[PDB]
């Protein structure tokens, strides 16, 4: 039974990557990630065993909302809908949360309501060259390759608050499909410490024993 | 990484067993930590390498203990012409830090 | 018998340089890494820096506190050694070793076994 | 219309399902497929390369490259335990770091053989024999050389080869791979005397894993 | 026995091929031929006793060696395929194991946490830099992290044997040859920013021998381009 | 090469061609046209050359 230890078993999984939470009213409350696959360790792991990648992307947010503590005088709201931008790379970018960059034409969003089932989206294969660069040795500033930049994300309610704040927290899922590996590398021995480079601290080979025999 | 060591001032009288000890303020390799000697105003010289390994042209007394972070030195009979100053040295990463001091007088 | 002499020690103003001589003799020079430690009187001891042998490409590892203000440097013609000296202050009085470092087993060890007679260098 | 009826499990989100999902951007016209050489479609090709086997630890050659390099030096007694290990599933054993062992912490059940591929990196002058034990699970660890002979064993000329081969199943006591002196390192003058062994670790590409998991080697 | 190719002619007499398949070719792009396909026979490093290792990225080794610098920087995109020899000569009464291996796209480290090496330390021109058997500090600035326990990428070093290598042992062997096809994503890239291979040399058993032979072992490394092509009009 | 039969080198036989000038370095030397002879495997290189009056 070695067809469990093929590749697309091996890497066809999901994870929670990213979770960050915004509120309606503060004028500074909406989420921001830059897609990438260093964030959390033990995807990062698993994707630096191979140096070529190529996959398509699915992406899948549980939002949930909590209540602020409001002053008084009978709160009460309708359903909430939260309004998810998607960035192609080289596209405008929001600063505000009234902005224009969100009403714009070429970036696809979605609008989700509370109490349905969270909303997928997925994201094709987005790269000029042939293939995702896990590890580049070369200029671009030093081991960046911006060849591989899969966009950004953007959340905010659309729902202007009326009586009560409400802040919201979104974990974003995270899941390849036919993925095809070139090039496999050796395991990272040593930690982990910076997100955008290899740097490292120098570590022992094997946690020894006491003796030869 | 500083090195506490404990404590700096002892006097012992010929003929008996004395412990001086050296803490790290990180966990150190037992592979790191060296031992020294310094007489009155002398070139100080090795005299325990590894912690458990004694240098070239020392008596057989001395012998070193410890691992983590807490290290020791035990010699086993006080003689005439050892009182003198100690310290130990580490290395986890740059700088190699000294000790503090172990100075020992004759009773 | 290694048997390390430096001179060169004596009376410096404060913003000014000086530069030390430590002769090799016993060993070859190019195989063992050469080290430099200062000891201020009755205080603890402070490492400087060191400089690795011919099979190590000649490289040096400063400490963190006094990188920059000197220099390791050797001679390639005899088994001599030299410290660069700049901008000294009133707190650098304290005497100067030689030491030398050697492999135990097969590895590196970081101890220091042989050690200089010790050169004084003050200020005013 | 139509007349439907959901069953349960219907507003549901399941982190391992399958369905078919909406793409956010369609007419992108995708870059094309190369011929990019080096391909792996499964991950049992990573464990049949060989990786050296970090046999001599001890604490202090664990942070240089002593750590590979087994001593072998003519002594005075005939027949002492040059290295030996013992072949313990995952709990912190030599087997651990190497390229087999990063792989076979990602699963929990597998089961099959090992292939253990010595190198003899000394002179080109120098002879010498070397007993090669494997002892079976159960059977306690020889402590003779006599009784290492009775068990199953191999006996590794070095003038003639430079490389001997053994074969051993590894499953999820449970076995020595001691190795002993038989003669001592016969030398020509003007030859050194202190040789050293490398060791390899492979797949004898015939074994399954089940159940993945995750590993522990990170935070 | 005796291969000659463009004016230069080396001899041999065992040859690991890459991943398998044999370098081969494809605005429109051109293949020269008469002018760089020569063994550009790199200078010779000596091996001592307490020796760590040596390195040369590919891609950047070339970029001073006559008319293939001119090809380089006239032609900023290009795509090439590699053909090494490694071989070092001593007697029979030397010992000693190499590791010669070939990693695309070998990444190292810093030394400080936050910076990034420059680029006169990641490439010595046509030169080899140099593993060190310490740590490499952490008060200098930019200074690539050299130990050589984790081969300067953060891995284990016995585990590099994944990629195209070939062992040499004194005792038996003698000679190593790669024949490397061009690994990249981009079918044309810049030449330039780019070091897409990195040749290292790491001995894990290390050089003895008795008093009486020669106190070091020259290794001499031979590099050859082949479908060689390049951008312009 | 007539030395021992357990020495090794290498030599490069450089010759280079009317007009240029005499290398003074070896890499140069191994730019023009050459010939690496190894000491080990073989004890005789033969090299052709033209010359004119």
């Amino acid at each position: 039974s070695r067809s469990e230890s093929s590749i697309e078993n091996f890497l066809c999984r999901s994870a929670c990557v990213y979770y960050a939470t915004y509120t309606n009213n503060s004028k500074k409350g909406f989420a921001e990630w830059v897609i990438n696959t260093r964030q959390v360790a033990q995807l990062r792991r698993k994707l630096e065993l191979f140096t070529y990648l190529r996959f398509d992307l699915e992406l899948t947010f549980v939002i949930t909302s909590a209540q602020q503590p409001s002053t008084a005088s009978s709160v009460d709201a309708p359903v909430q809908t939260h309004q998810i931008m998607y960035v192609p790379p080289g596209g405008p970018v929001p600063t505000k949360v009234k902005d224009y960059a969100w009403q714009t034409s070429t970036n696809p969003s979605v609008f989700w309501t509370e109490g349905n089932a969270p909303p997928r989206m997925s994201i094709p294969f987005i790269s000029i060259g042939n293939a995702y660069s896990c590890f580049y040795d070369g200029w671009t500033v030093y081991g960046i390759n911006t060849l591989n930049n899969m966009g950004t994300l953007y959340m905010r309610h659309v729902n202007e608050a009326g009586q009560g704040p409400i802040k919201s927290t979104v974990r974003i899922y995270f899941k390849p499909k036919h993925v095809k590996a070139w090039v496999p590398r050796p395991p990272r021995l040593c930690q982990y410490e910076k997100q955008k480079n290899v740097n490292f601290s120098p570590i022992g080979v094997t946690t020894s024993r006491t003796d030869i025999i | 990484n500083v090195l506490t060591q404990s404590p700096p001032i002892m006097s012992a009288s010929p003929g008996e067993k004395v412990t001086m000890t050296c803490r790290a303020s990180s966990s150190v390799s037992s592979s790191y930590l060296h031992w020294y000697q310094q007489k009155s105003g002398a070139s100080p010289k090795l005299w325990i390498y590894s912690t458990s390994n004694l240098a070239s042209g020392v008596p057989a007394r001395f012998s070193g203990s410890g691992s983590g972070t807490s290290y020791s030195l035990t010699i086993s009979s006080v003689e005439a012409e050892d009182a003198a100053t100690y310290y130990c040295q580490q290395f986890s990463g740059y700088p190699l830090t000294f000790g503090a001091g172990t100075k020992l007088e004759l009773k | 018998e290694v048997k390390l002499v430096e001179s060169g020690g004596g009376l410096v103003q404060p913003g000014g340089s000086l530069s030390l001589s430590c002769a090799a003799s016993g060993f070859t020079f190019t195989d063992y890494y050469m080290n430099w430690v200062r000891q201020p009187s009755g205080k603890a001891l402070e490492w400087l820096g060191f400089l690795r042998n011919k099979a190590n490409g000649y490289t040096t590892e400063y400490s963190a506190s006094v990188k920059g203000r000197f220099t390791i440097s050797r001679d390639n013609s005899q088994s001599i050694l030299y410290l660069q000296m700049n901008a000294l202050r009133a707190e650098d009085s304290a005497t100067y070793y030689c030491a030398r470092s050697r492999y135990y087993g097969g590895t590196y060890r970081y101890a220091l076994d042989y050690w200089g007679q010790g050169t004084s260098v003050t200020v005013s | 219309g139509l007349p439907v009826m959901t069953t349960p499990g219907s507003t549901q989100f399941l982190t391992s399902d399958d369905f078919q999902s909406p793409s956010a951007m369609p007419q992108f016209d995708v870059t094309p497929e190369m011929q990019i050489p080096g391909r792996v479609n499964n991950l049992m090709e990573i464990a049949e390369v060989d990786s050296v086997v970090p046999v001599n630890n001890t604490e202090d050659n664990v942070s240089s490259l002593k750590a590979y390099q087994i001593p072998v030096q003519s002594n005075s007694d005939n027949g002492k335990q040059v290295f030996g290990f013992p072949l313990q599933p995952g709990a912190n054993n030599v087997l651990n770091r190497t390229l087999l062992g990063e792989i076979l912490n990602y699963y929990t059940h597998w089961s099959g053989s090992i292939k253990l591929t010595f190198m003899f990196c000394g002179s080109a002058m120098a002879t010498g024999k070397f007993l090669l034990a494997y002892s079976p699970p159960g059977a306690g660890v020889p402590k003779n050389r006599k009784d290492a002979m009775l068990g199953t064993h191999v006996i590794w000329d070095v003038g003639l080869q430079s490389s001997c081969v053994l074969c051993v199943p590894w499953i999820s006591a449970a076995g020595y791979v001691t190795c002993w002196y038989q003669t001592n390192i016969v030398v020509p003058a003007d030859v050194q005397s202190s040789c050293d062994i490398l060791c390899f670790v492979s797949a004898c590409n015939d074994f399954s894993v089940r159940m993945l998991k995750d590993t522990p080697f990170i935070r | 026995r005796s291969i000659t190719l463009g004016n230069s002619t080396i001899t041999t007499q065992n040859v690991v091929v890459g991943y398998g398949v044999w370098p081969e070719y494809l605005d429109q792009p051109t293949q020269p031929d008469v002018a760089t396909c020569r063994f550009y026979t790199l200078e010779s490093v000596q091996w001592m006793k307490n020796s760590a290792g040596w390195w040369w990225k590919l891609p950047d080794a070339l970029s001073q060696m006559g008319l293939f610098g001119q090809n380089m920087q006239y032609h900023y995109l290009g795509r090439t395929g590699y053909t090494i020899h490694v071989q070092c000569n001593a007697s029979k009464f030397h010992q000693g194991c190499l590791l010669v291996v070939c990693v695309p796209e070998a990444e190292m480290g810093c030394s400080n946490l936050n910076n990034t090496p420059e680029f006169s330390e990641l490439s010595g021109g046509d030169s080899a830099r140099m593993f060190t058997d310490t740590q490499v500090g952490e008060s200098n600035a930019k200074k690539v992290q050299t130990a050589v326990w984790n081969a300067g990428m953060g891995v284990g070093v016995g585990n590099l044997t994944i990629f195209p290598h070939q062992w040499i042992n004194l005792r038996t062997n003698n000679s190593a040859t790669l024949v490397m096809p061009y690994i990249n994503s981009v079918p044309m890239d810049n030449m330039f920013r780019h070091n897409n291979l990195t040749l290292m040399i790491i001995p894990f058993v290390p050089l003895n021998y008795s008093e009486g032979s020669s106190p070091y072992v020259p290794i001499t490394v031979t590099i050859a381009p082949m479908c060689a092509e390049y951008n312009g009009l």
